[PDB]
This record gives C-alpha cells, sequence and structure tokens, in this order.
C-alpha cells in the first residue's frame, strides 16, 4: 500500500464519481491524490488482500461484513473525537462498534423499498398476495407487475422474514450464532411464495439486479425493488416513479434488513491520519455528503446536520417507514457465510434444484461447512504457495493436508504439471474457470475422500504456480471456489461422514 | 472445455486410487 495518497475502494452501484469528487477537493487542500475504485465483489475481495497487507486505504460496504474484517484484524480502530461522535446518530455508531470498540465510519442508512411506475400503477398492490392477477392483468398489455434481484438474498430477505424468518437470534445482549432462523414455517412460507410465483411465470429465476433496472427503468414492469441508490438511474429514464412500502405478506410488513454503509481503515495502511482527516473533515460534511448523494442517494445519511436537511425527501421517509419494519442486520463475523449459504438456499429454490424446505433446511449447516472448510483450504493453498507456515479439528486437518495432499503433489507431479499446463492458466478469468474442472471431478456420479483430497491438493498446486506467474492474490479465489463446490453439491456427503473430523480420521496414520 | 473435462476426469482417477491407497 502506497504511503502519500488515499485508495478507496466502495460498490459500483454507489456513488464513487461523487466521491472522487470529494476525493479531489482534499486533493486540492492537501496535494494527496485520492483514487476511488470499484473492484467487483470487493466485500470478499477486501479481507483477501487485506489479510496480506494489501488492498485499499479506506473500505466501503454495510456495516454487516466488518465484524469480520475487525476479527481478522484487518480494520484499524478509528479515533473520533466526543465531539465529533456526537454529529452522527447515536444508533449509526452502535452498528459499527466491534467487541466494545469503533471499527469504522457509518456514512448513512440503507433499506430496500417498492419502486412503482405511476403511468403503469397508480394505485400499487398492498400486499404481496395481490401481485399474481395484478401481473397476469398486466401480461394482457405486455407488461409485468414485478421485477427484482432474485440472485442476491438481500432482495427476497424482506419477503421471508416478514412471517418469520430471522438471521441470528439475539437475546442477553447478543447473538446466538447457534440459533439461525430460516429452517422455520414463516421463512418456508415466504421463499414458498417468490417460488410460487416463479412457478406460474410472474417471475423468471434468472432475474438479476441488471435484468431488472433495464426492465423498470424501460418502463417494461410496473414495480421493482431497490435502495435509495438506485434512484438516480430512474430519475435519468424519465419514468414516473414512486417510492412506497414494500408489500405485506400474510398481512405482516415486509421486514427489510438495515445496512449501515460505513468506512473503515485498513489496518496495513500507512496512511491512516490522512484517512481520518478525509472521512472526519472532508466526506462526513453536509458538502462531502451532498456530493456522493448528489452522483447516487445515500438513503438517511449518518450526520445529523444533513439528515436534517434531506428528511423532506419523500423517498426519504418511504426508505426510514421500511427500515422501522425491518432489523439491523448484526455484524458478527459469521454474517458471511450465512450470507453465502442463504444465496444457495434461495437459488436452489427458485432454480427447482432443491424444494424450499430442503433448501432452507440445509442453510445452518451449509454456513458451518462453509466457514470450516474456506479456512482450511485457504490456509493450505496459502502456505503451499508461500513455503511459510502464518480450532483443534481445524489444526488436525491441516496436518493432514501437510502429510496426504503434499503426498498426491509429490506421487502425482507428472499428472498435476501437465494437468495444469494443458490449462494454461495466465489470468483471474482462467483461475475462475477453473470451477468447471472442479464439478467434472465429481461428474460420473462417485464422491469419496481421495476425490476430495485430491482437488484440494491439485489446489495448492495450482496456488504455487499462481505466485510464480506474478497472480498471488487469486490463492485465496481458488480455494473458495473448490470450497463451494464442495459445500454446495457435496453437503449431504460431508455430513454423513463427519466433515472435517471424519477427513483426519480416514488419512490417519 | 475438453480439456477442463479431461483434467476433471483424470482428477477423479488419481482420487480413486488415493481412496484405494487410506
Ligand atoms: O445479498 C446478500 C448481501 O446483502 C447485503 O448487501 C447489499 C448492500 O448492503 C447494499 O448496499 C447493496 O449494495 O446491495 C447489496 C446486495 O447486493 C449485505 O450487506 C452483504 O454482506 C450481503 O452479501
Amino acid at each position: 500500500i502506497e504511503e502519500g495518497k488515499l485508495v478507496i475502494w466502495i460498490n459500483g452501484d454507489k456513488g464513487y464519481n461523487g466521491l472522487a469528487e470529494v476525493g479531489k477537493k482534499f486533493e486540492k487542500d492537501t496535494g494527496i491524490k485520492v483514487t476511488v475504485e470499484h473492484p467487483d465483489k470487493l466485500e470478499e475481495k477486501f479481507p483477501q488482500v487485506a489479510a496480506t497487507g494489501d488492498g485499499p486505504d479506506i473500505i466501503f460496504w454495510a456495516h454487516d461484513r466488518f465484524g469480520g474484517y475487525a476479527q481478522s484484524g484487518l480494520l484499524a480502530e478509528i479515533t473520533p473525537d466526543k465531539a465529533f461522535q456526537d454529529k452522527l446518530y447515536p444508533f449509526t455508531w452502535d452498528a459499527v462498534r466491534y467487541n466494545g470498540k469503533l471499527i469504522a465510519y457509518p456514512i448513512a442508512v440503507e433499506a430496500l423499498s417498492l419502486i412503482y411506475n405511476k403511468d403503469l400503477l397508480p394505485n400499487p398492490p398492498k400486499t404481496w398476495e395481490e401481485i399474481p392477477a395484478l401481473d397476469k392483468e398486466l401480461k394482457a398489455k405486455g407488461k409485468s407487475a414485478l421485477m427484482f434481484n432474485l440472485q442476491e438474498p438481500y432482495f427476497t430477505w424482506p419477503l421471508i422474514a416478514a412471517d418469520g424468518g430471522y438471521a441470528f437470534k439475539y437475546e442477553n445482549g447478543k447473538y446466538d450464532i447457534k440459533d439461525v432462523g430460516v429452517d422455520n414455517a414463516g421463512a418456508k412460507a415466504g421463499l414458498t411464495f417468490l417460488v410460487d410465483l416463479i412457478k406460474n411465470k410472474h417471475m423468471n429465476a434468472d432475474t438479476d439486479y441488471s435484468i431488472a433496472e433495464a426492465a423498470f427503468n424501460k418502463g417494461e414492469t410496473a414495480m421493482t425493488i431497490n435502495g435509495p441508490w438506485a434512484w438516480s438511474n430512474i430519475d435519468t429514464s424519465k419514468v414516473n416513479y414512486g417510492v412506497t412500502v414494500l408489500p405485506t405478506f400474510k398481512g405482516q410488513p415486509s421486514k427489510p434488513f438495515v445496512g449501515v454503509l460505513s468506512a473503515g481503515i485498513n489496518a496495513a495502511s500507512p496512511n491512516k491520519e490522512l484517512a481520518k482527516e478525509f472521512l472526519e473533515n472532508y466526506l462526513l460534511t453536509d458538502e462531502g455528503l451532498e456530493a456522493v448523494n448528489k452522483d447516487k442517494p445515500l438513503g438517511a445519511v449518518a450526520l445529523k446536520s444533513y439528515e436534517e436537511e434531506l428528511a423532506k425527501d419523500p423517498r426519504i421517509a418511504a426508505t426510514m417507514e421500511n427500515a422501522q419494519k425491518g432489523e439491523i442486520m448484526p455484524n458478527i463475523p459469521q454474517m458471511s457465510a450465512f450470507w453465502y449459504a442463504v444465496r444457495t438456499a434461495v437459488i436452489n429454490a427458485a432454480s427447482g434444484r432443491q424444494t424450499v424446505d430442503e433448501a432452507l433446511k440445509d442453510a445452518q449447516t451449509g454456513s458451518e461447512l462453509y466457514r470450516q472448510s474456506l479456512e482450511i483450504i485457504s490456509r493450505y493453498l496459502r502456505e503451499q504457495a508461500t513455503g511459510a507456515a502464518d480450532g483443534a479439528t481445524s489444526r488436525k486437518a491441516l496436518e493432514t493436508l501437510r502429510r496426504v495432499g503434499d503426498g498426491v503433489q509429490r506421487n502425482h507431479e507428472t499428472a498435476f504439471q501437465g494437468m495444469l499446463r494443458k490449462l494454461d492458466i495466465k489470468n483471474e478469468d482462467d483461475v475462475k474457470s477453473l470451477s468447471r474442472v472442479m464439478i467434472h471431478v465429481f461428474s460420473d456420479g462417485v464422491t469419496n475422500w481421495g476425490r476430495i483430497v485430491t482437488l484440494i491438493s491439485f489446489g495448492a498446486f495450482v496456488a504455487k504456480h499462481l505466485k510464480t506467474i506474478n497472480q498471488e492474490s487469486c490463492i485465496e479465489p481458488l480455494a473458495e471456489s473448490i470450497t463451494d463446490v464442495l459445500v454446495r453439491t457435496k453437503r449431504d456427503w460431508l455430513v454423513k461422514q463427519r466433515g472435517w473430523d471424519g477427513f483426519v480420521e480416514f488419512f490417519h496414520v | 472445455s475438453s480439456t477442463m473435462g479431461q483434467a476433471g476426469r483424470q482428477l477423479a482417477i488419481i482420487g480413486d486410487d488415493i481412496n484405494r491407497r487410506y
């Protein structure tokens, strides 16, 4: 990380051009250049690169991912003084506290709303249950009722939570990580309603963020579900739109998760004082937030003075009405594996690969298996690649891999060499495409520990090669891709065989 | 593509060799 400049990461749906303008005023006053980037999957890239001491000086994401970053030592503790803290709403500071310390600056409070086309639908439905009949009527007109992103569980969560779904249960001042709430009748009733919309062709299982946005902004669908960042593109489209309360389900409000967009400082940054100056005295001002909000609306900002200025906006009032019906996301380190598992479940149910009951029933053990597997496989691949070593079951599993997995690479080196060579892994897309090789390992229908350890061993073999060709940052996404194949498609087998304890036992001697 | 399938099937064959060993 280069001293004397700031590199900032923020998601590509936010006002990153507005943020760069704030950076240009910082540069004017200080001479320090501010580079704003919006990499793909930044919420996964950050912990990967920051763990090796690289990455941006400042990272923007909703607060839910920041507890895991903090737990892994990737965030600097921030040091705003009491007078600065008093300028932002207390509940926003609460979202960025982890183990008693403030680990990010809160920026703005986000929640999804119902966005509707007033020309197609001046009187939008109050209930989810009305949407099938409405869609049938609109189809007879060449339109559709509703399109929204079905690929990210954030957007279906309001419906899943409406009748009883929850992430982790909060009691006695803390979340019980052993009590996930998607395997219950309310969560299942909500996901069933969604899958039934798909089955009855009122929605398409493939609809993603870009497709839904294009449909609404071209006037083809009467409704979408999105957050404040989307309003700018709808402004550009000239669609006559309103922002309102989400439909009810079984008479109960939809419960969107509330996210606090937050900015953390990389623990490895040599620029922490510059980062603090930028965030406290340039971004978190009326003029700073205005520049970002003018690019893509932020929602209800954390800064009291500017929140009061904007609060008259009916779209923001609707955002906060939806937010009051939902819950603040947890920020515990399990959230990343939780989202992994719920994303798989919704996509499997929506596509019919699983029933709704099976999909949600799998989620809790899927998240635990993913978190544990990801840690083991990523540690092994990275230590193999670097030559240096950097919880009992995971320790024994890594000791097993150092013997058995190194052993596979010894005994089968000639095949492994010509395997990775014919594949000709030159860039980041080539590495992503290795997930197809991984699926082929199991394509004949057979699963066993030899195949599983061999795939991991080949992953380590490839990871060593990646470092030699200056693609060392691709090791963690390789590890994640192996983990995904195993957990997404072999969960049942891993459970039957007692997971990583069974792995250690199988390869003992 | 054919190459990725051939590589995946070779890993499976090696994996069965390893499975038999242990
Ligand atoms: O879908 C799971 C996803 O949900 C949230 O991400 C939101 C984000 O908070 C919003 O600011 C906006 O960017 O859309 C995202 C959904 O695509 C969680 O914050 C994130 O951790 C989680 O993976």
